[PDB]
């Protein structure tokens, strides 16, 4: 019901503020490695 | 650049010996590879040469059909069959190289034919 | 020996000089433009370093 919706809430909350995160992460190690 | 051969062989009269070069630091095929024969109580003899990638080869006119000169690119190698052995090949073969001319700068360390 | 591709150039002379010193020493300048190759290796393409040659090769003399 209402209750499983917010799983469709987090669902994106999640990414809103992990998604962003995963990019993060990735562009550190990206430059880190190909510098040399 | 280095010159790798294979241990001595003892080989009986009339039968043929194969001994090796392996070119350890350079593509075989790049070089000419030279053999030289270094029996005691003379000096050394310039056998011919050989360059392993292309099959050409310029044996001495002494050591024409005695030596016969090979490669093999799989593993860098340039090779010589003695045929019809006999006492008087009981000497150190080296396979020398010159690079920036016809003298000898890189050698091997010298396979002893005991025969 | 990776030229691929040459010319003199010839605007008004022969960019040519030539400067025989009194013993016979002969000096040689020629303005020549080249498209030498180079093979590239683009492993990591937008940040890599290259390394371009020129080889200046005999051709109807040997080393002796
Ligand atoms: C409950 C589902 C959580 C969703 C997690 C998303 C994280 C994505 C990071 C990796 C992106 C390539
Ligand atoms: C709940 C936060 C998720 C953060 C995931 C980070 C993934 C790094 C590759
Ligand atoms: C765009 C962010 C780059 C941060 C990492 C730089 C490492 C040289
Ligand atoms: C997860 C990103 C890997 C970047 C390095 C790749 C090296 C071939
Ligand atoms: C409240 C989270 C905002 C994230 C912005 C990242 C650009």
């Amino acid at each position: 019901r209402k209750l499983f919706i917010q799983r469709a809430k987090k669902i994106d909350k999640i990414s809103r503020i992990g998604f962003p995160m995963a990019f993060l992460i990735f562009n550190m190690f990206y430059w880190i490695i190909y510098k040399i | 650049v280095q010159l790798q051969q294979s241990g001595a062989e003892l080989m009986k009269p009339g039968a043929a010996v194969k001994i090796s070069c392996k070119a350890t630091g350079h593509t075989i095929s790049r070089y000419w590879i030279d053999w030289l024969k270094q029996r005691p109580g003379h000096g050394l003899e310039w056998i011919g040469e050989i360059l392993p990638g292309s099959g050409s080869t310029n044996y001495n006119e002494k050591f024409k059909g005695k030596a016969t000169f090979t490669a093999e690119k799989s593993s860098n190698t340039a090779y010589m069959q003695l045929s019809s052995l006999t006492s008087e090949d009981s000497a150190v073969y080296y396979c020398a190289m010159g690079v920036r001319g016809n003298y000898f700068d890189y050698w091997g360390q010298g396979t002893t034919l005991t025969v | 020996a990776n030229e691929k591709g040459a010319h003199f150039h010839e605007i008004t002379t022969d960019n040519k000089l030539l400067r025989i010193s009194r013993n016979g020493n002969v000096l040689y300048s020629i303005r020549i433009t080249l498209t030498l190759a180079c093979p590239m290796d683009l492993k990591n393409f937008p940040m890599d370093v290259q390394t371009c040659i020129m080889q200046l090769e005999s051709f109807g003399y040997t080393m002796n």
